[PDB]
């Protein structure tokens, strides 16, 4: 009976950091909305981590935001020949903030937004955030509706209100042309979680609801009485 | 400051928070180790349960008030003890033999019984603990079980995707909406397959959720005494369901030739500590 | 000033650690503590609440809701068997989509005594006993009644008590099994007789239906964390 | 007498750390094998470091993982021109996990799994691993089958179930393409050692079993009483 | 914390460790300083050695049981001391001039003698040590000599490359496989050189295993008593070898004209403390 | 922060290095400690069993098993030789795949006393005397009996008692001697020669066999560690 449970703790269970976004933005000039990649902040588009949080009904947690920002060269010609290094900038923009049209506009000075600078070849950019909302629990799951009335949108997607990660180069670019791919990582630490409920059987094909197509308890086997195999596969 | 501690193997560590706030720290991930029967009078309407049955209390929790210790609200108007505690029943749902399934949506469920629709019509927020009770009538001879469950937040998905869900295909007025053994083919219904329970989850584990079973062998009636579940201590009751019952019969009922053939099933619920806040004169519809 | 030296293991991105980091948003409290109920500690309490085992998993059975009942005919039988399966948590069609078996998906190693209830949901007239025996791996599974007795066994009198329950003991060469489990690492086989045949009266249906539910014991661990085998995406959904 | 014995500890003997595998995998598109490398984890690969082990039965360390990671460019057209420093990931499998087919996969999020990224131009990536078995000891030697009717594999490919180490570019590399090698090293430390056995004479020939061919014991010398050379090489 | 130490050649070294795990430190590498015989009777069977011969004890230790400090099992069945102790004589192989060697394989080679092998073919683990004794009628006219050795896990390479071994091949009944003074060329059979013993490692190098020499000037027996050496605490007997003997005659035998030609080899094994665990109605074989 | 400066030696892999790293496995608890006999601390403890030498290491006899046997005719001789050999317990071909050797071809210095115990295998009526005589490196090796008495030497009498043992003494111009021995740290040549004559009865067989076993006695120690000069490979072996 010596055998007690240790990473089987509601921590070691969610201290693991989930990639979460796959973003994509250019360096170059004409089509503005290749150069930055918006994104507003759900857990609901990476199944990975999402069938991790739909195991309770609320949670509460403080968590530290990490990116692997990696880049590539585009091809065609006009080719930098040598280029030095390039750096990105990272900006969160709270709900009801004034968002960047494109890239190099007046709104990208980010007084007041915790904005942060990371320069290629070195560590990923890591940050801390605490349980912020206006609740007091991330809810995962919110049987209502928006208004008073019962119309506008059902589900979980009227309580996620957290704002959006606009990430921009800040190098002009002046020969070349060349993309960059951002990967937001999600780790959440301090975690509490209420009201156990079970896991999501049928696959996700949804970030907005909870829709499904209804699927089958589990595989079949050849009878009720049937035990697999008696030996093994050979002869 | 220069704390030592173990570690999960002398050997210790020595970790220092270099950070003045109280997130930027480290995960913690360490632990410092003619017969007797029972009669519930609440309000002024009784029930008869067993004296041998099991009442299931909840998440563990009786429903109790919200004190002053964690109340967000600015002034707070009276609740009733008598007015809207009674054991209040619903309509009778009839028990056949290919009887998929019935659900109810509690908040949305009671706006015309009592005054419990009378105070939360008024009322902005709302706040109230339930006791559910059902019941079927049994004999010796009707071999059948049945599974009742609360589930707290119990988002269903629609039927076609790329939909959203109506709030007449949702919940009642009056009446259990069915599950069908089959698919719905609606444009705008819900996905009420009885092998997913609405939510997708596979419909064997709906057992965490407070349950009781209505096996007709050894038992007549089951009581779940549910508690407010919710994130906010205070939400409307109007644009918001706290939780879901589902009576899912997991066994077919089979009874014989000469036997009855008209089983019902009744559900009695009473709001115990029903508290509202917000008085706005408004006379919602 | 210090002269450190950069060890290996510097600028790496180890996702399993455990590091500080500077906040984003600084001074900035956060609401109130609120005690909702049900605050569940560690995640093995959701492998301690009992979930139907969809025991009759057979082709045309799954898709239905007929995949949780096993059938339990009334006659002379005295050589059906009731149902069997090998006692493997993870693989198993039986147990994988259970409660007990989607918390022991994500987890690799699998250390405890699982139980077994099976409830009677059937006429109260019917009496009737039953005997289910767990055959450690041994040499092949129990295939009559007589070889199933040598077996840890209990008789259940389906009149006397409905819901017998079954702790399936853990005997293992190694302290740990792994949810895939091999050849070698592998559990017994588990299979129910009958012993006297159902006795159901003139007024009651033959037929009842018997269920099946697993929850692990109190002595229960993981050792290991991993992918999910069972959810899968394509693209970001959106 | 004051010569103890200090290099001859059954650490030092063995806390140096010996490569166990090299790999080879490209970054360009087409042959998806090319793009990643996978390795089940042995020790029986690599000589140096198996003849070390064959000297005791059974065994008990905590090890240190090291990388290597060298690249280099592969010959051709549509050369880099320039390139920006190129990341690696490092993803350990445990057994009964899911493997990516390919990369760009979607298992590729590693959640659970503990993955490393490691950029080039710095140190070697380092990592610990404690005695992980469900055994009491490390075995080198099993003298069994695997069935119970004696039949499956013979030998030590039975209780060596340590999963596999799958490593890949991170970076999408549009214009050139480029190989790189993994040249894993393991330091065990903590180490106990049982159960001594003599080393082996003959050469090896597999990493499947202990299979071999009938060699000499020693080499020859001219007589039973032959003393060598009594005078230099010379004259 | 904050720990001083000595450093091999004041001079010190002050290492701390910074993790919270313990296979995270450093490595330590750091010290801190008519006649007289014995009749061995085990079970209801005796033998005689000798008053002046000693008696190898294994690795040192003497056979015990398996107590309750390190037992992962769940429910633990009786062990026999009378039932399985016995002294029981295996077949008597046959030395000749040109005779090469022998071997055995212990937990597959008692399965038909007494109850042994009628208590390892019904429990799933098993644990026993062994108590071996392999004798020679001796005379003084009889020169040549003999090594026995118990080496643990023999793993045997096959004869072809790029096969497996057949447990037809790898062991045998109640006879005692031979050791081909040259090159088997089998297909599947095991590479049975007498100058590799078996396992490819130097046939002069299998001293370090327990062993002991039968030389015929200066000894008659030889009585080796292993005690039971494997990694995990229990396993089967009857798809894993706990150890193997090997006799393998360093010096041939050299008798004269008028002196016997027939000299015999037995061996008279018997478990020790045999403990069993885990019954199923198997009856395997 | 702390100014620290980056001295030599950073970014670097040194393999015979001790360092800290972190874990890959967090909070992984390990299976308990068992008691398997036979734990061995040094690994000079396998370099104090005694191992055969194949004294008689001819061409034709290495490959066959007759080559640990060393020949003991009886007749009249008195000047035959039965064996000699330099003892560099390195690279001698007698002594390098022995036991000792295997050990002490790892490491690169040698410094302690081994200990030859040579054991008569032959019939119980035999009786003779030989000497064994280690002879220093002085100047040329011993060529007949005169020669060898001057030298450390041992007279055995087969008949009273087998198994006679000479620990060759360490006498040595420095502490530590290369395991691959030049003409400087060499190591002085060690024979034996016939006393009296092997005396065997007309029931017993003339020729006798003797063989050879070498183990380091306690005071022996190693310096340094290389790769063994044995074993190789080509490439990646599946
Ligand atoms: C460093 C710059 C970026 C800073 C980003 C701000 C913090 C990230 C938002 C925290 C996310 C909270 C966790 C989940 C919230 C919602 O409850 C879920 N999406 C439910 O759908
Ligand atoms: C950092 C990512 C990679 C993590 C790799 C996991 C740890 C490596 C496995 C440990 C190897 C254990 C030592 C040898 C095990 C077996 O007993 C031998 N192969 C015997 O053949």
């Amino acid at each position: 009976n010596y055998h007690s449970r240790t990473e089987s703790s509601i921590e070691n269970f969610l201290c693991r950091a989930a990639c979460v976004y796959i973003a994509t933005y250019k360096s170059a000039g004409g089509t503005p909305t290749e150069r930055y990649a918006s994104w507003r902040i759900n857990t609901r588009q990476m199944v990975q981590l999402r069938r991790k949080f739909e195991l309770f009904t609320y949670l509460r947690f403080d968590m530290e935001i990490t990116f692997v920002i990696t880049s590539t060269q585009d091809p065609g010609t006009q080719l930098a020949q040598d280029m030095p290094v390039l750096t990105h900038q990272i900006m969160y923009i709270p709900p009801g903030g004034p968002v960047p049209n494109s890239a190099t506009d007046f709104a990208w000075q980010s007084s007041t937004n915790p904005s942060i600078f990371w320069t290629e070849g070195c560590a990923p950019a890591r940050m801390s955030v605490p349980f912020i909302s206006i609740g007091n629990a991330y809810s995962n799951f919110y049987d209502g509706w928006s208004h008073f009335t019962q119309e506008g949108v059902y589900g979980f997607n009227s309580l996620n209100n957290m704002g959006h990660i606009y990430v921009r180069h800040v190098n002009e670019q002046s020969l070349g042309v060349s993309t960059s791919t951002l990967r937001v990582y999600f780790k959440p630490k301090h975690v509490r979680a209420w009201v156990p409920r079970p896991p999501r059987l049928s696959p996700y094909v949804k970030s907005s609801n909870v829709n499904f197509k209804p699927t089958a308890v589990t595989t079949e086997r050849k009878d009720i009485n049937d035990v697999g195999t008696l030996r093994p596969v050979g002869y | 400051g220069a704390q030592v501690s173990t570690q999960k193997t002398t050997i210790h560590y020595t970790n220092i928070n270099y950070y003045k706030d109280a997130a930027s720290n480290s995960a913690n991930r360490q632990d410092f180790t003619s017969d007797r029967v029972r009669s519930i009078t609440l309000g002024n309407s009784t029930i008869t349960t067993q004296e041998c049955a099991n009442v299931v209390v909840g998440y563990g929790v009786w429903p109790s008030y919200l004190q002053d210790n964690e109340a967000t609200a600015e002034d707070q108007p009276t609740q009733p003890d008598v007015a809207t505690c009674r054991f209040y029943t619903l309509d009778s749902i009839q028990w056949q033999k290919e009887s998929d399934g019935w659900w109810w949506k509690f908040p949305e469920a009671l706006k015309n019984m009592g005054l419990f629709g009378q105070n939360m019509e008024y009322h902005y927020l709302g706040r109230s603990g339930y006791t559910i009770h059902v019941q079927c009538n049994a004999s010796k001879f009707h071999q059948g079980c049945l599974l009742v469950v609360c589930v707290p937040e119990a988002e269903m998905g629609c039927s076609d995707v790329e939909r959203e869900v109506v709030a007449a295909s949702l919940s009642s007025e009056d009446t259990a909406k069915s599950f069908s053994r089959t698919e719905s083919n609606g444009q705008h219904t819900v996905q009420t397959v009885v092998y997913n329970a609405g939510m997708g989850v596979g419909v064997g584990n709906l057992t965490i959720f407070p349950h009781q079973w209505i096996n007709l062998r050894t038992n007549n009636s089951a009581t779940i005494v549910m508690p407010y579940i919710n994130s906010v201590p205070m939400d409307n009751m109007f644009r918001h369901y706290n939780f879901t019952l589902m009576i899912i019969p997991f066994a077919k009922l089979e009874y014989t030739e000469q036997a009855s053939n008209y089983v019902p099933i009744t559900v009695t619920v009473a709001p115990m500590c029903a508290e509202y806040n917000g008085l706005r004169l408004a006379s919602h519809q | 000033g210090l002269p450190t030296m950069l060890t290996p293991g510097s600028n790496q991105f180890l996702t399993s650690d455990d590091f500080q980091s500077p906040s984003a948003m600084p001074q900035f409290d956060v609401t109130p503590e609120m005690k909702i109920p049900g605050e569940v500690h560690n995640l093995m309490e959701i492998a301690e609440v009992d979930s139907v085992v969809p025991v009759n998993n057979t082709k045309e059975n799954i898709n239905s809701m007929e995949a949780y009942r096993i059938p339990v005919t009334g006659g002379d039988q005295l050589h059906t068997q009731v149902f069997g399966f090998q006692m493997q948590p993870g693989l198993n069609s039986v147990f994988k989509r259970t409660l007990l078996g989607e918390i022991l998906n994500y987890y690799a190693h699998w250390s405890g005594s699982v139980k077994l209830t099976f409830v009677f949901c059937g006429s109260a007239m019917a009496t009737g006993k039953f005997l289910l025996a767990y055959s450690p791996p041994g040499a092949s599974p129990p295939q009559n009644r007589k070889q199933a007795m040598l077996g840890t066994h209990v008789i259940w009198d389906v009149g006397l008590q409905s819901s017998c329950v079954l702790c399936i003991p853990w005997i293992s060469q190694t302290h740990y099994r792994l949810v895939q489990q091999d050849e070698y690492t592998s559990a017994g086989y588990v299979t129910c007789w009958y012993q006297t045949g159902l006795i159901v009266p003139p007024g009651a249906p033959p037929s009842c239906t018997i269920l099946c539910f697993a929850s692990a014991c109190n002595d229960f661990s993981v050792r290991n964390l991993r992918d999910t085998p069972f959810i899968e995406q394509t693209q970001l959904l959106q």
